[PDB]
């Protein structure tokens, strides 16, 4: 059971199931255009679709959870997921988003995509305050992680309450994790407290990209700009947009 | 609707 | 400066005497008409009075008056939903608009599109509720959505800016504090204080959640022409595309 | 813009 992970348990269970970072079809033969930049980004997201799915199995008490809630949590999060993770891997590349090794663009290199540059800025500013806070892997996780659980968790009878309740208790061993690792690092008790507060609300900030990266994809779709696979066509149709 | 994140979610 | 010198209970005097009147609203079947223009018509008196409150929050008027805009323009329907929660506490299955303007589910539909975004507001009260959230936590949550929604989408890298910045981040580490402080003080051991801060602050982001969703709700409405909109509403509603 | 600005100013 994960309420039974001590915090050291839950850091290695939460690294040991990190999915692999994975490479775009990045072509360098052709310039970009509105349509090729979006083929290989819609594409690389699909790709680590397959792989989010196998982490959330891996977070500690996902599986407890009915397949139904499964699917709830991830079509609510697995855009604040794939994002949490480009600002991430974008850490150590000031002005630029690290989509993939092969594929690092700056702001200008995708001007021709039709309404980008606001999301491009928010996830900049959100990759800089992370290398700001020096966020450590360890930290980055368990955040990735209270974004699975917590993001659809209240948009969820007798059984609803207790697949809630498990949830929230889960949280809790993450923010005990959290916690526990700024301790081991040498902050003083009321640094903790305050550091734990600016990760969390940075997550207000991912929910807000999410939305509005959300509407961006839609934009694209109903113009006919790029072809969603199935998945991503599912996982986007979950959100209900206008 | 058999949704394809539910069928993932059990391979 | 005299902000970052508050104790945690003079913040909390400050944040309570701050607090905005609680507005009514016009004193029978309604229609999509009426009813968007009493929720509208009370969302710009709130307005008003919400700019004033924004001037009483502690270190709020050290920043420029360029950033206070920016501020209130991201979070003025955060701020506005989390007073509607607040009020609707202790009314299970309503929403207290008003003292006079009590709605429920039971009650048909006037208005298209709005069911999502009256059942999550009805969860987040019923999840405060669950917690039994405290009116002195709730003031603390509300100046936290002010000074954080809008704080990292100040792009601006002079140095003004980064030292603006670093003050709105030490304001968010006093409320922070300050909402500790008023757990230490209600019994809570130092897990249980750290597990409650978490709870609450990942509240803020279905609150973001929920604001986003508003707004694209708000501007259907306003592209239909069924609510002439204040000067002031649409200004704020304007900001959101700019 | 103009109208929050006024009354940010406005006491
Ligand atoms: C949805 C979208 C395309 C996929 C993006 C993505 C792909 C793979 C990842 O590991 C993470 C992400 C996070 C952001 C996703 C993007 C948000 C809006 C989007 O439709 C495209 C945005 C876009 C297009 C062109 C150039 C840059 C961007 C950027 F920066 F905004 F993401
Ligand atoms: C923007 C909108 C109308 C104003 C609402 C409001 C008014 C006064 C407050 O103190 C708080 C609020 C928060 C919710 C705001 C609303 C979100 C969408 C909206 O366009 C209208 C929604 C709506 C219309 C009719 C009946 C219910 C709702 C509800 F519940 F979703 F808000």
């Amino acid at each position: 059971l994960a309420l039974s992970l001590t915090a050291d348990q839950m850091v290695s269970a939460l690294l040991d199931a990190e999915p692999p970072i994975l490479y775009s079809e990045y072509d360098p033969t052709r310039p970009f255009s509105e349509a090729s930049m979006m083929g290989l980004l819609t594409n690389l997201a699909d790709r680590e679709l397959v792989h989010m799915i196998n982490w959330a199995k891996r977070v500690p008490g996902f599986v407890d959870l009915t397949l139904h809630d499964q699917v709830h949590l991830l079509e609510c999060a697995w855009l604040e997921i794939l994002m949490i993770g480009l600002v991430w891997r974008s850490m150590e590349h000031p002005g630029k988003l690290l989509f993939a090794p092969n594929l690092l663009l700056d702001r200008n290199q995708g001007k021709c995509v039709e309404g980008m540059v606001e999301i491009f800025d928010m996830l900049l500013a959100t990759s800089s305050r992370f290398r700001m806070m020096n966020l450590q892997g360890e930290e980055f996780v368990c955040l990735k992680s209270i974004i699975l659980l917590n993001s659809g968790v209240y948009t969820f009878t007798l059984k609803s309450l207790e697949e809630k309740d498990h949830i929230h208790r889960v949280l809790d061993k993450i923010t005990d994790t959290l916690i526990h690792l700024m301790a081991k690092a040498g902050l003083t008790l009321q640094q903790q407290h305050q550091r734990l507060a600016q990760l969390l609300l940075i997550l207000s900030h991912i929910r807000h990209m999410s939305n509005k990266g959300m509407e961006h994809l839609y934009s694209m779709k109903c113009k006919n700009v790029v072809p969603l696979s199935d998945l991503l066509l599912e996982m986007l149709d979950a959100h209900r947009l206008h | 609707k058999h949704k394809i994140l539910h069928r993932l979610l059990q391979d």
